[PDB]
Order: C-alpha cells, then structure tokens, then sequence
C-alpha cells in the first residue's frame, strides 16, 4: 500500500462522503469529515481545520457561481470578519497557554472572564512599569494594555468596562469607544471617525505608550503603513491589526484587494517560510481570502499534500474554489480575462498528481477522489471521471476488482464502478477496445463479453479459432484453453439466446463444429468424424452439389477458407483410410467430388494440396 | 436516451438516473429527467392544467403526472448531491473543488431552465425541504405570482 497513516484514514472519510452521494443521502459536512482525521494527529494540522471551517462557515447563495461568490463585495466582507475572529480566538488560547500551563489545566479551575485572563495575562509578558505609559494604571495595570488585548481577544465589553473605571482619565475616548462598540462592521461614523483621527494625527502621532497607538487606529483604521511593531510582533497580530485596518469605498487606506496583493506579491513565500515554518504563511494566505494560492503553495510541501488536496476539496464542494477552465494551464494562474488580484486553481491537475501515487496499487480509493471528476469533461467530450477510470484499468489491469468479473456460469458480480455510474457500458468498451488495438484478443474478449457485446466477442473469437482449428487439441493447450472459452461462450450464448449479425455469428459456430471434426479426426474416430462434416455441407461429396457448394465459398469468412486445405485432406485422408477396410464405388466418386471441388477453388497452399489429394485417389483405384 | 426521451418508460428513467447519480453525473442526470418531461408533452397541456385549477375528470393529468415522475427523479439527484457531499468544503487552498463545481453544474441545469410547471415544482419542494435560503433570494417575480395565487390556503404559503 502506497498511503501513509493519515492519507489512509482521509480516504475512508471520503468513502463515506460518496457514499453518502452514491446512496443519495444528506449530503454531510466534508469539512467536519476532514477534521476527523486531523484531531488523530499533532495540533499543527487540527488548528488548521479550525481555520478551514471558520474561513468557509459564511453564509452562500445555493446553486450560484464560484466565481460570483467571490467576486461580491458581500461575501468579502464576511471573510474578514470570519478571520478577525479566527485571530482573535487564536489569541485567546495563547493567552490561555501563557497563564496555565495546559488548556485542561485552566479548564478544571474554569477558564477566568477575559477580563481577568487579560490581567493575569499582563502580570507575565510586562512584569515591570514601562516608564512610557500613560493614562494611569487601572488595578494595578495600565489602562491602555487592557484595552488592546482585550480587544486583541475579541471581547470588546471586557474593554469597555475597563473605559468605564477610567472615565476621568481617558477623556473623549469613552463616547468614541463606545461608538465602536455599537456599530457593525467595527467601523465608526465618518464624521466621529473623522474627529478622533485628527487628534491623534495633531498631536498623538509618535506617542510614548505603544498601546494607546495601538487601540487609536485599530479603531480609526489608520496609519496603515505604521506596523505597530512594539505590540504586534507576532504574525497573527499583524494580519489581526491590518484587518482591523482595511476598508471599503484615497491616503492612509487601504483595501483587501491591496493588501492580499501586496502581502504576497512584495513579501512572498520566501518571506514568510525563512523560518521553514509552512503553516505560517498557509494562514496568511488562506485568512486572507487567497485561498488558491495557499492551496498551491500547501500542494507542494511533500509532507503536506494530502492537506492541501482536501481543503482543495471543501472549497469545491462549496462552490467557492476558483477552477482553471483550460486543462493545459499550470497549477497556479490568474486568468487573461479575470482582475489581477485573484488567482485559479488547476482543480482538475491537482487531483491528477496526488492520484497517481496511489493509484497503482490502491485503486479503490483513488476511484474515490475520481469522482469530483465527475463533473467535469476535457476537450474530446469524455467524462473525466469516466476517463480516469479507463486509464486506470488500462494500467492496473484490475479488471475482475474494478469492472466486475463476470464468471463462465453467466453472472456479473459488480465492480467498484458500479457504486457510481449504473452505466457502465462505454468504458468497458474503452478499455476493452484499446486492448483491442494491443493484439490483446484473449482479453478483448473477456472485457466485451462483459458488456454483452456479441459483434465484437464473436469477431476476436473467429480471430483466435482459425489458427487453431486444424491443430492437436492437447492438455493445456492454446487449443484447449481457447475452445473450451468458446463453448462457455456458446453455451451462455445460446442458453440467454445472444447472437451477433449471421454474417459473425454463423462463422463462429461453423469453426465450433470444424474444430470438433479436427478432433474426432486426430483421435482416430474416423466414422464420428465423417459424419460431422457431411452435415456442415461445406464439401461437396456428390458431384451434384459441386456448383453450390462452389458458389457459397466465394462469400464464406476468410477464416473458413484459410482452413480449407486441411479440410480437404483430412476428409480426403478419412475417406482414403475407409477404403483400405457397392462400397467401393461410393468412397471413389466422393473421392473424385472432392478433386474437381478443390480444382475449382482458388484457397491456400492449393498446390500442394490439389496434388495430394489427386494422388490419394489413385491408391484407392 | 435524449434522442428517445418522448419513449422513454419510467422504469428505464429511473434506473438510468440512479446509474448516472452513483457515477456521480448530477447534471447529466437532471437534463435527462427535464428533456423527458419536455418530450411527452411538447403542447404544455400540463401548463394550462395547472394555470386551469386542476379540475378532477379531465385527461391532461396524465401529461402532468409523466412530468412529476421526471421532477421527482430530480430531487433525488439534488438530495444525493447533498448527501454525497456532506462535509465537503467548498474551497480548498483558494480555489474550488471537485464537489463543489459539480454543485454549481447541477445547479446551473435547473436556473437555465424554461420549463414553468417545473419551477412552480421547485418553488413546491423548496417550501418543504425547508430552503427559505433559496427561496427567498430568487429575485423573480413569477415565484410571487406563484405565492399570490396560493397565499389564501395554506398558513406556510402565505408566511412566504
């Protein structure tokens, strides 16, 4: 087996998931199904799921376009929210972590309110004044710390009831506050908005308490260029200050657009992975709506693909991955007619790669991951799922696991195609036509037969019968092996009444009976073998019924006349050993119908065989 | 079997449907099923039967009922969409998946649709399924000249 431990279990939880779809069923969470797995290994990839579902828990218009989707202003905006959020969590279980020494260790002595966690929490990283602080302190500590990783942890009451033990101090800031407290979108009016930003610009622009910077243009979004570096110097706490800073519809702003471009466009992958840390720039891309290009990036960690391939997943199945509509693209575009600020995914390469790992020797679960195919053609037309399945029947030569073998008693146990399409006769005609075209006849015909395709059964048989017809049918042979497949093909043939067009079908049961006369010839049965070939009125034997006989050879399938030259000398033979056992008159004119037959007829190795059976008639005179 | 939709029975509708739903073929499946419909009654008497109150005695319900086979057929292929795809996300690593395009083709099929006892069927099974999501955001006005004649007689209806 060619999966690792985690790429294992991803393929059953997607098993599920088609089953679910095979048997029509509620159509699950795919997100949670992933998730499963993730929780089975380190933090790393769990805390990534996290993210994946809280990025892609917003509200979608059913049966819309991907495209659409993410084109509208209204669902960009809920995605900075959802990140905002994201961030904010994240930060609060760090603040967790740094207090208690384990998430179960705060848990048992209850998690404290925000408030309280945000002051045990000031306790450690400043353990001593920083003599630039303003404002006083509140409890013990400085106002302005409280406010920021109040809000740095979402709990924007928790600061405002800081504000309210601080009224005196913190002058107008409370009615500004509190008026980003109420509106939505944390934005504030633009004529307030407008009032506090000026002040600090007067006056306040390089401040000796960080904090203060901090929280005045978190909440007036502004001094977008300024990083706050001397609080925000994790890089969650950056992506976390600046979409607290971007805004919507000319100096000091800036917009998603902008900053998702110029985040990876000037500080790329090299940026962000200095530290051969993958995840960090994974979640810069991905909380900041970029989510082909952090699936790309994420695909090419070798350690890493079977995360990437699944969050793939889950932005297809919610119609808010960005497919590539040309094949022939690479992994990663922006396409021609498209803005520049958003890139596509070549969904239908990605899953080509991570298949072909497996797909050798675990073909049913690559089937599985084929199946998002489904929807999806190519150039020619072809089905890609149904492609996909062709060409990994053709390498793996898993015909009896994949197709259904369909045994020599007439029943087709079904395959692992079956569970997705009940229409499985093309791809069994695919497969079993290049097969076809690989001199691969034996096959060729098994794999047509299994599709109850008689035209072409019965053609390649004609084909592996008349080499063999005039040979010595001995234990284990090709002869064996070949008649004896034919008769469990004309058995089930005839017991289900299947025929194809006369022409095919009557040279089919013609070589049977040849090949039965050709054994009771060698086995010394000359009387039984007589017999047969009387009634096939194949040769002539009374000189009347030379003239038909002639006539009919002239439209008789090529692999019968092939074989006519040991038919007339194996009837000859018959008929010259009968002779040295009225009578004699009788094997003498047969003798000669045979002659002018045969001088009649232009057919193979006519020489020698016209002269053999002209001198086999004289020894009888 | 589009070039023999007028023929086909419902036995061979289904089972084909079914076949093409576990090949996962959601869109093919539901193009099917409305070419179907659109065959055994090219004259829209099933239109003028609904548009007409349905009076009991009359024989167009047969071209209604050779359509609610096919519009039933397509709710099952859209519930084994769903089903199918229970878990999956949407997006991964930016782009869209596999699952999800197949969302959006299946649906495409059914909003590029002309067939009107076909929408007023949707509108029907949206209400029971529960999708005031859907519902709610079509836009139309069709589905409230739908509603306006179905208000006064059903509490759920009229709420809509």
């Amino acid at each position: 087996s060619s999966l690792d431990n985690i790429e294992m279990a991803y393929a059953r939880q997607i098993y599920i998931y088609n089953e679910k779809i095979v048997n029509g069923h509620l159509q699950p969470n795919l997100v949670d199904l992933c998730a499963s797995v993730a929780e089975l290994d380190d933090k790393s990839i769990s805390d990534m799921w996290t993210m994946v579902k809280q990025m892609t828990d917003v509200l979608l218009t059913p049966a819309t376009d991907a495209l659409k989707n993410r084109s509208s202003v209204e669902v960009r905006m809920e995605f900075v929210r959802q990140a905002l959020a994201y961030l904010e969590q994240s930060y609060k279980n760090y603040t967790l972590v740094t207090v208690f020494g384990n998430l179960h260790q705060a848990q048992l002595g209850g998690v404290p309110g925000t408030y309280q966690l945000v002051r045990s929490f000031l306790n450690i990283k400043l353990p001593a004044p920083l003599p630039g602080l303003q404002d006083g302190e509140v409890e013990g500590h400085p106002v302005w710390a409280l406010i920021y990783y109040c809000m740095r942890c979402g709990d924007l009451l928790a600061a405002s009831q800081v504000v309210n033990r601080a009224q005196h101090q913190l002058g107008e800031f409370k009615t500004w506050f509190q008026e980003y407290m109420n509106s939505k979108d944390r934005r504030l009016s633009p004529a307030t908005e407008n009032k506090l930003r000026l002040h600090y610009r007067r006056a306040l622009r390089n401040n000796t308490d960080p904090y203060k910077r901090a929280v005045y243009c978190i909440i007036g979004r502004c001094d977008v260029t300024d990083n706050q570096s001397e609080v925000a110097d994790k890089t969650e706490d950056y992506l976390w200050l600046k979409l607290n800073q971007v805004c919507f519809d000319p100096q000091d702003r800036l917009t998603l657009s902008q900053f998702q471009k110029q985040l990876l466009e000037d500080y790329g992958e090299s940026h962000f992975t200095v530290n051969q840390q993958p995840f960090l720039y994974f979640q810069v891309l991905f909380l900041t709506a970029q989510f082909e290009a952090a699936v790309a990036f994420l695909f090419r960690m070798e350690r890493l693909r079977c995360h990437a391939v699944h969050v793939a997943l889950v932005l297809f199945e919610l119609k808010l991955l960005l497919k590539s509509s040309g094949q022939s693209a690479q992994l990663l575009s922006h396409e021609p007619g498209d803005p520049p600020c958003l890139r596509r995914l070549n969904f239908v390469r990605l899953l080509m790669l991570y298949t072909r790992k497996f797909e050798s020797t675990d073909p049913r679960e690559a089937l599985q991951y084929f199946y998002f195919l489904r929807d999806e053609k190519d150039s020619q037309g072809e089905n890609m799922f149904l492609r996909c399945v062709s060409e990994l029947v053709i390498e793996s030569r898993e015909f009896d696991m994949i197709l259904g073998k369909l045994e020599n008693d007439g029943s087709r146990k079904p395959g692992v195609i079956d569970k997705f399409t009940s229409d499985t006769k093309p791809i069994i005609n695919k497969v079993a036509s290049v097969a076809e075209n690989k001199g691969l006849f034996e096959e060729a015909a098994k794999l047509y037969d299994l599709a109850k395709n008689a035209d072409k059964v019965l053609e390649l048989m004609n084909k592996l019968l008349s080499p063999v017809v005039p040979q010595i049918s001995a234990p284990q042979s090709n002869k064996e092996r070949l008649k004896n497949m034919a008769l469990s093909i004309a058995e089930r043939y005839r017991a289900q009444g299947i025929s194809a067009n006369k022409f095919v079908d009557s040279t089919f049961y013609l070589l049977l009976d040849l090949i039965t006369f050709f054994d009771e010839y060698h086995s010394g049965h000359i009387d039984r073998a007589f017999d047969i070939i009387e009634r096939l009125k194949l040769v002539p034997l009374n000189q009347e019924s030379v003239e038909e006989r002639v006539a009919a050879f002239r439209n008789f399938s090529d692999e019968i006349r092939h074989n006519l030259s040991e038919v007339l000398l194996a009837t000859m033979n018959i008929l010259f050993t009968q002779f040295k056992r009225d009578r004699d008159s009788q094997l003498r004119s047969q003798a000669r119908t045979l002659i002018t037959f045969a001088g009649m007829i232009p057919y193979r190795t006519s020489g020698d065989t016209n002269a053999r059976l002209v001198q086999m008639e004289v020894l009888m005179n | 079997f589009e070039q023999v939709a007028g023929s086909l029975t419902p036995a061979n509708l289904t089972t084909a449907v079914e076949q093409m739903i576990s090949l996962k073929y959601y869109a093919g499946a539901i193009q099917l099923c409305l070419t179907v419909a659109q065959q055994k009654d090219r004259g829209n008497t099933a239109l003028s039967w609904v548009n007409d109150g349905k009076p009991a005695n009359d024989s167009r319900k047969k071209a209604f009922d050779e359509r609610k086979i096919c519009y039933n057929l397509i709710h099952q292929v859209l519930d084994k969409l769903e089903s199918d795809f229970a878990g999956e996300p949407e997006l991964v690593d930016g782009r869209p998946t596999l699952a999800a395009t197949k969302r959006m083709e299946a649906y495409n099929v059914v909003n590029d649709s002309s067939d009107e006892v076909f929408h007023f069927d949707m509108y029907e099974w949206y209400i029971e399924k529960g999708w005031t999501d859907r519902i709610l955001s079509i836009d139309s006005p069709h589905v409230i000249t739908y509603l306006q004649r179905l208000a006064e007689t059903d509490f759920r209806h009229a709420e809509l």
